[PDB]
């Protein structure tokens, strides 16, 4: 809330909310699974 | 370049992260127009790397994608969103 | 048609199909169909 309160509508739409209802998602940085490509199709990309 | 394979390259995109999202009732999830009015300029940048790893020089080795955002405070191996349920 | 690459001899490679019409005339890598939108 102090964040954005020079805003009035962040205020407002904040607001309309109760604090048991705003999560976080901490997604990890790293991917979960290798980069499955072909060969030649790395290759096109390169190429593009 | 990065695709080059040199592991000391990185690569930032900027405004490709929206960190308040709505989830609404409906089947339509969508960024929030008024936390950040501008809808484009106020997503943050992100810097996106290649790991590779040593197991036809290209297909010798493993190697995933690492996302980590434009300027973090913790550890940059986290990304955080905001989103509001209803 | 099947194209191994060198990295048990089975598991021992990477490998990934490649699909070619019967009779091209474009290189025979490329795969054209036309699709008529609405």
């Amino acid at each position: 809330s102090q964040q954005f309160d020079p805003y009035p509508l962040a205020m407002q739409f904040i607001s309309q909310y109760s604090p048991e209802d705003i999560v976080t998602a901490q997604i990890e940085g790293s991917s979960g699974a290798l980069w499955r490509i072909s060969p030649p199709s790395r290759a096109q990309m390169k190429q593009e | 370049q990065l695709l080059e394979g040199r592991p000391d390259q990185s690569v930032v995109i900027p405004h490709l992260f929206p960190k308040y999202i709505r989830a609404p009732n409906g089947p339509e999830a969508n960024p929030v127009k008024q936390l950040q009015p501008d809808e484009e300029e106020d997503y943050l940048g992100v810097r996106i790397q290649l790991r590779r790893e040593q197991v036809t020089k290209a297909s010798d080795f493993l190697e995933w994608w690492v996302i980590e955002l434009q300027d973090c405070k913790a550890d940059c191996n986290l990304l955080p969103m905001v989103i509001f349920s209803d």
